[PDB]
């Protein structure tokens, strides 16, 4: 049902992996 | 088809004996008339002896006297003799050899002449094609001065492969027509246990056949007028070779015939390949290769890659590992398929059911969701990603019952 959200994630550390 | 029985099922077969020499191209050391020449036939009638004379003539096939007549269809009322060239005595050999290209069992070999016989000559088989020369027979009123042998030596356990030398069928006397003709397992003490009798075997197995004249007879008088004459009526001459014997393969055939490369090969069967049906045909190589025996067929069976390989290899410890059924393993397995048969699918893919397994896209990739599940090696089936803590769904793109999102990509979901 509400599946994962990427826009929610802080990626400010592991800069890398941001899809 | 005598190679399976009266259902499907494979049986051993064995080709026909025959005169594995007719028709054959035999290669002779000597053939009068290139240049063309005299040759005289000398006969008896009591105290006289007549003499008719004759041209050789190469370049005309009415007066030529060619190989092709040695293993042409022999008419006794049209007999067609190839002839030597004149008086090649000694240490002059003059030869007549056939080349099978293939193994044989040999049983005999026959010599029918038109000139007087040789006073000394031999039998010889090759085991390897051209190359080396084993001695079947000798025939000589010398046998210890001409061939180093010693006069009819008995045959014997000890050494069942003797080359006999004899001075029997060596007389000049039948001055055509003359019959030498040797049978390789008259005498041997083991012939009529032969089938048991591997010495026996190997004796009458050969690729070629050589047949080497070594001195030949003149008479008694031999006129001082003759003398041109005299030596224009020596030669050999033979109307008919024969080799009796069968192809050799191993219970994988009942032809041999000609192929491709106009070579003599085994019509090949069971699965076999090559030309003494000794090995395996391409993609049959799911157990080890043998002889067909009297209680088995041995046919080699066809490995099995699931409509995914184009080649297959055996491997023993896979064989072993069965109960000696199966060993073949597929090669360069194609479509994201792999393992020895092709069966499952490769790391990092699954298979989409329901397509099935034989099918071009029997596996879809895996396609992890790439922060939800830890892994990008699904279940080969299901197609499950290695979810994390507190993920679940086929690609790992949801969070569980309990389970909230989290800010963090590396623990995404936390309670
Ligand atoms: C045994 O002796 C025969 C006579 O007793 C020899 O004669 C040969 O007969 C052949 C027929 O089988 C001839 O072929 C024909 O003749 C010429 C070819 O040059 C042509 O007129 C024809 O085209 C041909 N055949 C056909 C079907 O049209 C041979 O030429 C002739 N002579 C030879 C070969 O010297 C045989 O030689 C001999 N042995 C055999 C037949 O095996
Ligand atoms: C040997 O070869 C042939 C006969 O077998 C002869 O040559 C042919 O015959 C004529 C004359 O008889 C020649 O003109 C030709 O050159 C040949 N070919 C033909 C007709 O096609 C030849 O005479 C014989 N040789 C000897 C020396 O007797
Ligand atoms: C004729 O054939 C004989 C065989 O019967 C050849 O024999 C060779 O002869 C010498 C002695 O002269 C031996 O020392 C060799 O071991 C023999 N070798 C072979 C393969 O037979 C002989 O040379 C031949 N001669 C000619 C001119 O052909
Ligand atoms: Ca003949």
């Amino acid at each position: 049902m509400p599946t994962l959200d990427m826009a929610l994630f802080d990626w400010t550390d592991y800069e890398d992996l941001k899809p | 088809d005598p190679c399976s029985d009266e259902n499907g099922h494979p049986r051993r077969c064995i080709p026909d004996f025959v005169n594995a020499a007719f028709g054959k191209d035999v290669r002779v050391s000597s053939t009068c008339g290139r240049p063309p020449a005299r040759y005289c036939v000398v006969s008896e009638r009591g105290e006289e002896r007549l003499r008719s004379c004759h041209l050789c003539n190469a370049s005309d096939p009415k007066k030529a006297h060619p190989p092709a007549f040695l293993t042409d269809l022999n008419n006794p009322h049209n007999l067609t003799c190839w002839q030597s060239e004149n008086y090649l005595q000694f240490p002059h050999n003059v030869t007549l050899t056939l080349s099978l290209g293939k193994k044989f069992e040999v049983t005999y070999v026959s010599l029918q002449f038109c000139s007087p016989r040789p006073e000394s000559m031999a039998i010889y088989k090759s085991m390897d094609y051209g190359r080396t020369w084993v001695p079947f027979q000798f025939y000589s009123t010398q046998c210890r001065k001409m061939y180093n042998r010693p006069h009819r030596a008995p045959i014997t356990k000890q050494n069942e492969q003797e080359a006999v030398c004899t001075d029997s069928h060596t007389d000049m006397r039948p001055l055509s027509g003359g019959l030498i003709a040797f049978s390789t397992l008259d005498g041997r003490p083991s012939a009529h246990d032969f089938d048991n009798s591997p010495v026996l075997q190997d004796w009458v197995t050969a690729t070629d056949i050589r047949v080497a004249f070594s001195r030949l007879h003149t008479f008694g008088d031999e006129n001082e007028d003759d003398s041109e004459l005299a030596r224009d009526s020596y030669f050999y001459a033979v109307s008919d070779l024969q080799v009796g014997g069968r192809c050799k393969c191993n219970g994988h055939a009942a032809r041999c015939v000609r192929d491709r490369d106009d070579s003599l090969v085994c019509d090949c069967r069971h699965n076999t390949a090559g030309p003494e049906c000794d090995r395996c045909k391409p993609f049959h190589y799911d157990r080890p290769w043998q002889r067909a025996t009297a209680r088995e067929a041995n046919e080699c069976v066809a490995c099995n890659c699931n409509l995914h390989a184009r080649r297959c290899r055996f491997n023993m410890e896979l064989y072993k590992l069965s109960g000696r059924k199966s060993g073949g393993v597929c090669l360069n397995c194609r479509h994201n398929t792999a393992g020895r048969h092709c069966h499952y699918c490769k790391e990092g893919y699954y298979r989409d059911m329901g397509k099935p397994i034989t099918h071009r896209k029997a596996c879809k990739a895996c396609d992890c969701h790439p922060v939800g599940a830890a892994g990008k090696t699904c279940n080969q089936t299901t197609g499950q990603c290695p979810c994390k803590d507190g993920v679940t769904g086929i690609t790992c793109n949801r969070c569980a019952k309990g389970y909230q999102q989290s800010r963090s990509p590396i623990a995404p979901c936390i309670k």
